[PDB]
Parts: C-alpha cells; structure tokens; sequence
C-alpha cells in the first residue's frame, strides 16, 4: 500500500516537501511516478524515477523545481517543491511501477494527499466527455491521440486508469491488450493506429467512475481528458 | 530505438547484471570446500565443530575468509552423474576414522576405494584433497590390543599409532596416479575447539599460494 | 519368479522384432534430406558466473528461464537480451529448472531434495518462493510443469513424484526404474510422459493412472537426456555412450540410431523441432550437432561453446534454439 | 516380485508395424515442413533475432 | 660488400615481423579466451600491446634510420619517433616490473592480495605505468641526426634511471624474493602432511620443480637484463663519453636490436611456461 503526507496550505512560491511511505512490497526495484490531479481536471504526470535513482525525469512544468529522490533503507520516495505556483495546486498521487515484459506499470495508485495554495507532448483527447449509464447496458469510451502508439517492437502503449468518486485512480488496461491483476474480465481493450476505444459489456455496480486513458511511448507522460460514467 | 518502457527494462536488466556481478565477486572471494567421507568416519562431528534431507551447506569465516562446506553424504546416489558440480571447489575434505581399519562394511579398503575414485575423476584433476584422518585417540587405544595387520596384511613392524597411522596415510597416498598435478593435505583431529580450522584455513592458503605459483610459471 | 521374467523378456523381444516388418532408414531412403544446415548465434545470453546446467523455453516463445551454480535464475527476454527477473536461491547446487506454460510459476532443484516453487506473477513484484517441495530421497534431475497446479519431478532416488502445488504433498509415486532418473519429457497433451534414468532404459508412464506403460532399452550407458517428438508418439533419447536413439509408444521399439565414429563423447540434452525433422542434441565437446529425424544424417553443427553444452531447448513455435553450456553463458540460434 | 506383474500388464499393448510409425512420422514432418524456421532460412523481417 | 645491406634489412624485417605475429598471437588469444580473463593475465595483455606499439610504431622506422644512418624524414617526424620509442620500452619494462610485483603479491601475500587483485587494480597499474613512461619520454620536447637529446647530463641520468636501473632494482629484487619463497616451500614445506616429517619419489618431483623454478626466473631476468643492459650501460655513458671515450656506431645499434628484441622475447617467455597459455594457444590451433 501507499499513503502520502505533507500536504496543506502554502503560500505561491514558497516550498514543501512531499514523502511517500512504501510497505508491502520491494520498493526498491519498483519505478515510481508522481502524477497530480487538480479539483476540476484530469491526472497530470509530474515527475519519475527509476529503480536505484538510475533515471529521472520531470514534465515541462515543473522541470528543475521540482526534484524526486529515493530513499531505498526506509522505502519512502520523496519529491523536494520550491517555488511553487498556483497552478500547481492539485492532489499528488503515489504511483508504483515496475519495467520489464509482460509487466504491469502503474498497477497500484497511493491514497493522496490534497495540496492546496493561496491566491511537444503527446496530445491524448477523449471527446466522449460524459455517458449516462445503467447497470446491464454495454459502454464503449473512445480515445484519440495525436501520435500513433503502435511502436516497431510490436507493443501498442497505452494504458486505461479508472478512478471511482473518494478513491484514487486504478490501472484498468495495460498495453491496450493485458488486463490489470484483479481487475475482472468484463473489460476489453482494442484499437489501431491513432484510433483506440475501451468497451464494457453488461456493467453493473461498483463501475461508475471516470477513465483516463494514458500513453507511455515517452515522457513527459499525458493523460485524457476523461470520460465520466454516471 | 528503445521505447520508455524498453528503456526502462534495459535499465533493470542493467541493475540486474550489477547485483550478479556483485554476487559472484561474494562467491570467488569465499571458498568453497567439499566434504567426503562415510557415515562413521566422523565428518558429521567435523561439521559440527567446524560450525563456528539432501545436501547440507556450511557457511563459516576463519581469519577473513568465507567458508562453505558442501556435506554429500546423504546423497546415496552414484557420484559421477553430480560430481562434476564441484568441479570448482578449491579443495576436497576426505574425513577417514582410524578406528575402522577393524571393523566390517572391511570398510576401510571401501574409504579407499571411494579415495582412490575421487582423487582420480576427470573432474578433479587440478583439485587438492584435504585427508582428516578421525579418532585417532580410539584407533591408538584400540591398536595396542588389536594388530593393524587385519587390514593390511603387507604391513610390517610394531602395532603402535606413532607408526600405524603414517602408514596408514602413505597408503592412502599411495592411490595418487596423478601426484605431479595435485597434492593432498593430511591432518590428525583430536578434541580440538579450533586446530582442525586453523589447519583448514593453512590448507587453502597453501593452495592459494601453488595456484598462484603454477600461474607464475613454477612449481 | 525370476525365471519367468526373462523367458517373458525374450518373448517380447521376439514380438518386437516381428513388428519390426521394415525399418525408418530403408522406408526413409526416398525421402529428400533436409540438406546442410546452420545457425547463427543471434543472442549471446551474458550474466551468468557459473555453470549452466538447465534451461526451458516458454510457452510464448520469448521468455526463457536459466539454471546456473551461482545459485540464481535468471529471466531472459530473448528478443532483446533483458534480465526479466533475478530470483536468488537457498541452495546454490542446482541443475533443474522448470516454467510454467502459463508463465506465472517458475521451479527449479538440484543436489538438495526440495524442488523449489517460485511465482513471477507476485503482488509484491520481488520473487518469492511459492512452495517447496520436499520428500525425494535423491537429487532432483528435472522438472516440467504441467500446469500451475500439477508438476512432474524426476530425482536419483530412482522414482518420479507428482507433486499438487497447492497442498505440496506427493500426488503420485512412479516406481520401476532400476538407476537414476536423469531427464523428463511432457507429451504435448501432458497425458503421458517419459523419463531417462540411468539403467540405460526409458519407461513411460501415465499421469491419470499413475503406473508405467511402456518401457524401451538398447542404450549401453546412463540415459541423460529425452524429449518427445512434436506429434507426441516418439521421442529420442541421449547417454553417455554418444548415441542418441528415436523410439515410438505405438510400436514400442526403436526406430532410428544417431552417431557418428568421431563423436566419442555423450549426449547431455536433446530436443525435437517444431516439425521434428530435425534433432538436436548437447555433447561434451562443446558443440551441438543436428541430426535428421528421419535420414539420420548430421545435418549441421551448432559450434561456439567453451567447456561443454549441458541443456538444450527448442521454442514453443520453433523459430529459435538456446543452447546452454558449462561456459556460463546461453547461444540462442 | 512387483515387476514380474508390471511386465505381465505391460505384454497386453498392442504393436503397429515399424512401417506405419514411419510413414506418421515422415507425413508429420513434411506437413509441419513449412511451419519449421529453422529448416528453411526465414527473412530477417519475420525472424525477432537480429 | 653491398650484400650485407640486404641481409641486414632482410633479417632485422623478419625480426619485426615476427614479434609483431607473436604479439598479435598472445593478444587475441587473451582476448578471445575468456579462461585467460584474470588481472595477471590483463598485464601479460597489457605488456602484449606495448610489444605491438614498440614493433609497430617504432621498429619500421627504426630498421629505415638504422640501416641508412640518415634520417630523411625530417625533424618533426623524428621528434615523435623518438617519444614513442622512449615511452614504449619504458612502457615494456615498467610492465615487466609491474608483473613481478603482482607476481611477488601473489607469491607472498595472496590472501589479502585476492582481495586487492582486481580488474580496476590491474588498469590502474597499467595507468601509472603509461604516466612514468610519459614523463619519461616527454621532457625532451620542452628542452630543446635523430638521437636522444644529450645537451644536459642531468636529463641523461634521470632518464637512464627510471627508464632501467630503478625498474632493473626493483625486478631483481622481486624476482630474488619469489625464488626464495618458492624454494622455501619446495624445501621447506608447511608442516601440512601429518607425520611425513617412498620418500625418494617425493625428492624427486621436488628437485624437478626446483630446477624447472630456477630456469623460468633465470631465463625471466636474463632476458630483460642481457637485452637491456647493454643498451641502457652505453646510453648512459655516451653522453659521459664526451672527448676520452668512444664506441662504434654499428655496436651501438646492435644493442639497440638487442634490447628490441626483448619485445619479441617477452610473450614467449610470459605465455609458454604457463600452463592456461599454452592450452588457449593450442585451443586457438
Ligand atoms: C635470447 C636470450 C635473451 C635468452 C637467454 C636465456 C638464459 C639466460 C637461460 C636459459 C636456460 C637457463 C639456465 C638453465 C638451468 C639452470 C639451473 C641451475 O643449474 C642454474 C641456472 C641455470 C644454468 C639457468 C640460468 C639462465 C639460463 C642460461
Ligand atoms: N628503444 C629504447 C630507447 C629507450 C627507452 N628508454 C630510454 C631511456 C633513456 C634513453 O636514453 C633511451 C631509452
């Protein structure tokens, strides 16, 4: 599980330190994203680190401001802010990944915490903004992106998250093929190039919520606008 | 060109190699030992005392060195088909008891015979074997009452273990087709808390220091 | 009884040789050869620090996992030479390892009795041991999994266990081997499967039932290795004495004979093709030579390795070999 | 004492002429031919191993 | 008369080539001979290298000056020829130095050198070797026929120094002690082999090894010193030689070859005598 602390209220411009505390699994050979989530939008990746602090990367937005560490010994990921602008407030998410074939990145999402202030990239598009569903009745959410995600090795990059009301957002479909461990087999993804589409076939409870469909081909990562089932 | 994910793998694979290459330098730098020897011929206390279903591991460190010891007596399966696994141990402990050159499998000509093949396997052709020859108090207790000539009929002169044991050990060495290439290392336990490592420990030393040599181009 | 059994012997040794009515090579004389063969070593597997002793392909014809004495398995992505995982053992003496067709077990063994479980599918991402199995009496030779739940070992205590993953008791005990068990082989629909052992003899056996079928001989040494023929009614077979020999369950007798009067040494691994035209066998003398199924001719030679080639594999569909080897490092052709 | 039973259930299979496994096995092979990469060279487009 | 000329173009150009092939030979078969990947075997590959700079980049042009006695090349060209020659004999001989100390660790202190005996160990020896023979062959160009600069004796004796006599010292000294350790053990074995305290079978294999001991270190340490110190003695004193001293011109490039040909002789020496050598030389073919 993963629980994060160090939010609040901070003055525009001024820092805060955010921690991830990580149990029950190897944190340490686990990749680690920070994607944040404003009150009214969509997630937005903020930065990545790779096993061992071999690799880090931040989006455009918050390059050189914000820095990501790790610190393998007490299993926490920190993520050092300063001059934090107001656009920044959003809730940050604790994402855990692992790299390698077959594998299933961004599996498992942290609680979050809420942040709050005083006052070239991939475009991904979801133009099926809401749906008003039922329980019984087949959906189908539509997703576009600007660039084709069918790599040369054969591996079409994308991802669908679905995030319920008062829970944070859970890995759905990865790869547009394989799906999440414990998610159930009523969920299919499918798709060519530029192109991509997530169908559910007789939906019932505990499925209302919205979904954001991500591309991995390279960072800074992007998220969907996000299709909201009601 | 690699994907993120490509990337990201290649650099796992990366750190995966690193934690092998660290691994492996942890296993050459300790020594592996292999223990023979038969049921009774006292390596079970020699393990026991050295510890400071299949097959035992034990690790121990004496004066900066790691060791493990290898016990493949509850293998009771032919050797030569699992044999060549430790064809990399540094040197081979042979645990023999003195005190059965008298009793019945005659298992002392069978100590020798296991002696004999394993000095002369293929596999260990470049491969030192440390002798222990056990209960040694017993087999010069039991000496002076019971002439060593039941096990060896050419042997000749007084029944005394100052001059029974030698013998004892030059014919075990006797069973050496290929003295040039290897040497053997012999010792005599006693009740000891730690001779028995000490001279371990001098053992790979010594065979250290000839291996060292031999790649100088001497010995 | 003893004089029973051999009369009985005899009786169906002149059963098999009225069967015999014509031979694979006299049939097999019209039939194109399949012409000189070669291979490339298009991924050379680096990592390992010691000897190799087993390796198995997986059902998907890109992971592959390896065995090797530093006490380690190591996952392999063939098609781009990455470590998957790196899954740290208890005992270092190892020299059997298993994958599961469905990709999320991994088993493994060796000197020590305790054929180990491991699950790559863990929710805490790091390898850890799913099950051990203990209870063989002999070091453990091979293993090969049915499913995630059902397993067939072969060790030197002379029987092969059948082990439930779930509750890690013996399923199944097969006894009637004289020597050893060196090497196992899974029929494609896993309903039977044969196992080498070191009586210079090969007897198959039926999971359901629980009891062998089967038994063929005509090797002069330890068996070492065995593979079933692609249709699943043959498979070949490897000893020491530098033969390598096809046998049929139908016919219950051999079929084809493969050596050669310079190859001196013993066959390790073997294994079919997809096709099964063409049998590839490990040796001693670190190289790997092809033998037709069928014309029994070398077809090509698989040279590169060091110190000697110890397990051999065939992927699921065919397209690549990965030979192993003493050298510490697995050539996929 | 046991295998003297095993033997006797082992008499009772029955045994096809070495003519017929041979003819199985050479129409396996030739029709599983086409499906085998490593008896006819494959182009290094289909082939994953550069 | 002018076929003495030709002969000794003929023999000094077999001469080369012939180092160059033995050097090439023990380069590739380290390389690709991964039984011969060891920090010890990384100097013998090291010193193989230097050999093949030496025959490469100097001993062609050594042979064209050497035979002429005119150098047409000019001086800019010589000033390089020059400091590569220094540099790589330099080179050669502290490589030789460093393999009787790595030797002399392993003889004497193996347990801990085990620990100290490494890959970086290996390259960082081989580094401070290149920097001594760099800063031996440097200075000349920043001082000031093509000959070794002599305008200042004090640039002679330092650099005749640290060039021979120091690593000359310095492998004697090791090499007597390796000879002392190893007779030490043949005769005076560890108290190891219980009561051994037949025994004509034993002396036999002992005074085998020793002779066998005795001949490698002596051909080791005759074939630096009768191949240098001729070379080194007379460039030495040359410069000393300024008015009352005189040798000829011809002797002086004969112990110049001779020296060269320590390149040619160190492989031979260095690989054959080991036994994981000659089994990859025969494995090559
Ligand atoms: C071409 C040139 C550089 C090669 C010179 C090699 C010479 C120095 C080698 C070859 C064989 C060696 C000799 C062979 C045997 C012995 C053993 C002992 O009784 C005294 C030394 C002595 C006599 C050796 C001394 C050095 C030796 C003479
Ligand atoms: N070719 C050997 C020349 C050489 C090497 N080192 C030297 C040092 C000084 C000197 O004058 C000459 C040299």
């Amino acid at each position: 599980q993963l629980v994060e602390s160090g939010g609040g209220l901070v003055q525009p411009g001024g820092s805060r330190k955010l921690s991830c505390s990580a149990s029950g699994f190897a944190f340490s050979s686990f990749g680690m994203h920070w994607v944040r989530q404003a009150p009214e939008k969509g997630l937005e990746w903020v930065a990545y680190i790779s096993s061992g602090s071999g690799t880090i990367y931040y989006a455009d937005t918050v390059k050189g401001r914000f820095t990501i560490s790790r610190d393998d010994p007490k299993n926490t990921l920190f993520l050092q802010m300063t001059s934090l602008r107001s656009e920044d407030t959003a809730m940050y998410y604790c994402v855990r990944s692992i790299y390698y074939y077959g594998s299933s990145p961004f599996d498992f999402w942290g609680q979050g915490t809420t942040l709050t202030v005083s006052s070239s990239d991939i475009v991904m598009t979801q133009a099926t903004s809401s749906v008003p569903v039922t329980p019984g009745e087949s959906v189908s959410i539509s997703c576009r992106s600007s660039k084709s995600l069918l790599h040369s090795n054969g591996n079409t990059y994308l991802y669908w998250f679905l995030q319920r009301p008062g829970q944070s957002p859970q890995l759905l479909i990865y790869r547009m093929s394989n799906l999440a461990s414990g998610v159930p087999d009523r969920f299919s993804g499918s798709g060519s190039g530029t192109a991509f589409t997530l169908t559910i076939s007789r939906l019932e409870a505990e499925d209302v919520g919205v979904y954001y469909c991500m591309q991995h081909l390279e960072y800074p990562l992007t998220f969907g606008a996000g299709t909201k089932l009601e | 060109t690699l994907s993120a994910e490509d990337k990201a793998a290649v650099e796992r694979s990366k750190m995966i190699d690193r934690n092998l290459r660290e691994d492996g330098e942890k296993a050459a730098r300790e020594v592996k030992l292999l223990l023979l020897g038969a049921g009774e011929s006292g390596k079970n206390t020699i393990v026991k005392q050295m510890k400071i279903t299949g097959i035992v591991e034990t690790h121990f460190t004496f004066k900066d060195l790691h060791f493990k010891m290898f016990d493949v007596g509850a293998q009771r399966s032919e050797r030569k088909k699992w044999i060549h696994c430790f064809e990399g141990v540094t040197a081979i402990i042979f645990c023999v008891a003195l005190s059965d050159y008298d009793l019945v499998l005659n298992r002392m000509h069978a100590s020798m015979k296991l002696f004999d093949s394993i000095c002369n396997n293929k596999w260990f052709t470049d491969t030192s074997i440390i002798l222990f020859l056990n209960k040694k108090d017993l087999f010069e207790e039991k000496i002076k009452k019971s002439p060593l000539t039941i096990c060896y009929p050419e042997y000749a002169g007084s029944n005394t273990y100052e001059e029974a044991a030698a013998y004892i050990q030059c014919q075990f060495e006797d069973l050496n087709k290929r003295k040039d290439t290897k040497e053997i290392y012999t010792h005599f336990t006693c009740s000891t808390d730690t001779k028995n490592v000490q001279f371990v420990f001098d053992a790979v030393t010594d065979v250290i220091i000839k291996n060292n040599l031999k790649d100088c181009g001497l010995f | 009884l003893r004089q029973e059994a051999e009369q009985l012997k005899n009786q169906i040794r002149d059963a098999r040789k009225a069967c015999a009515d014509a031979t694979l090579s006299q049939i097999t004389n019209n039939i194109d050869p399949v012409g000189r063969i070669q291979m490339r070593t298009r991924r050379t597997l680096r990592g390992h620090l010691a000897k190799i002793y087993a390796m198995h392909w997986g059902t998907d014809s890109r992971l592959l996992v390896s065995a090797s004495q530093d006490g380690k398995l190591i996952i392999w992505d063939s098609y781009t030479t990455n470590k998957v995982h790196a899954i740290p053992l208890r005992s270092s003496w190892v020299m059997t390892c298993a994958y599961a067709p469905s990709g999320n077990y991994v088993a493994c063994g060796g000197l020590d009795n305790i054929c180990s479980i491991y699950n790559l599918k863990t929710r805490e991402g790091n390898v850890r041991v799913s099950r051990e199995l203990a209870g063989h009496t002999g070091y453990l030779s091979c293993c090969r999994f049915l499913d995630d739940n059902q397993i067939v070992t072969s060790s030197g205590d002379t029987t092969c266990a059948l082990w439930d993953i779930e509750t890690g008791q013996q399923t199944t005990t097969f006894t009637g081997h004289t020597g050893d068990v060196m090497s196992l082989s899974l029929a494609p629909d896993t309903r039977l499967f044969v196992s080498g052992a070191c009586d210079a003899s090969a007897k198959l056996w039926d999971v359901r039932e629980g009891m062998c079928r089967q038994t063929f001989t005509g090797h002069e040494s330890d068996i070492n290795a065995i593979c079933f023929f692609p249709n699943g009614n043959a498979f070949a077979t490897g000893s020491d004495d530098a033969t390598c020999r096809l046998f049929d369950l139908r016919a219950d007798q051999e079929l084809m004979t493969y050596s050669h009067d310079n190859i001196i040494c013993g066959i390790t691994s073997v294994s079919f093709s997809k096709s099964g035209r063409l049998l590839l066998a490990g040796y001693d003398d670190f190289n790997c030579n092809v033998w037709d199924a069928l014309k029994a001719d070398r077809a090509g030679v698989l040279a590169g390795h060091d110190n000697r080639v110890s397990c051999l594999g065939v992927t699921d569909d065919g397209m690549a070999v990965a030979t192993g080897s003493w050298d510490s490092f697995l050539k996929i052709w | 004492r046991k295998l003297v039973e095993q033997l006797k259930m082992e008499a009772n299979i029955d045994r096809i002429k070495v003519s017929k496994a041979a003819a199985d096995l050479m129409a396996y092979c030739e029709a599983h031919a086409k499906e085998d990469p490593l008896l006819t060279p494959v182009p290094a487009s289909e082939n994953p191993f550069r | 008369l002018q076929a003495l000329k030709i002969s000794l173009a003929v023999v000094l150009s077999v001469i080369t080539l012939a180092t160059v092939l033995s050097n090439a030979f023990v380069l590739t078969t380290i390389l690709l001979t991964r039984k011969l990947h060891t920090p010890a075997n990384y100097l013998i590959g090291s010193l193989a290298t230097t050999d093949l700079l030496v025959s490469i980049l100097v001993m062609p042009i050594s042979i064209a000056y050497t035979i002429t006695h005119t150098w047409n090349f000019g001086q800019i060209l010589c000033d390089i020829w020059l400091s590569s020659d220094i540099t790589c004999c330099t080179a050669s001989i502290w490589h030789l130095c460093v393999i009787a100390l790595d030797r002399y660790w392993a003889i004497t202190d193996a347990l801990e050198y085990s620990k100290r005996r490494t890959a970086g160990h290996a390259a960082t020896m081989i580094a401070i070797v290149w920097a001594i023979s760099i800063c031996i062959s440097i200075p000349p160009l920043f001082w000031r026929d093509c000959l070794v600069n002599t305008s200042q004796i004090s640039y002679t004796i330092y650099s005749t120094c640290g060039a021979f006599y120091i690593p000359s010292v310095l492998l004697i000294i090791l090499y007597g002690r390796i000879y002392r350790a190893a007779r030490n053990r043949i005769l005076n074995p560890p108290s190891l082999y219980g009561k051994r305290f037949s025994a004509l079978e034993r002396k036999r294999i002992s005074a085998a090894r020793e002779r066998k001991a005795t001949k490698i270190l002596g051909i080791i340490l005759g074939a630096f010193i009768i191949c240098w110190l001729p070379f080194f003695v007379v460039s030495l004193v040359l410069p000393i030689c300024r008015d009352s001293c005189w040798i000829h011109p011809a002797l002086f490039d004969f112990f110049t070859w001779l020296g060269y040909l320590n390149s040619l002789i160190n492989p031979i020496i260095y690989t054959v005598f080991n036994e994981e050598f000659r089994q990859a030389f025969q494995k090559i073919v």
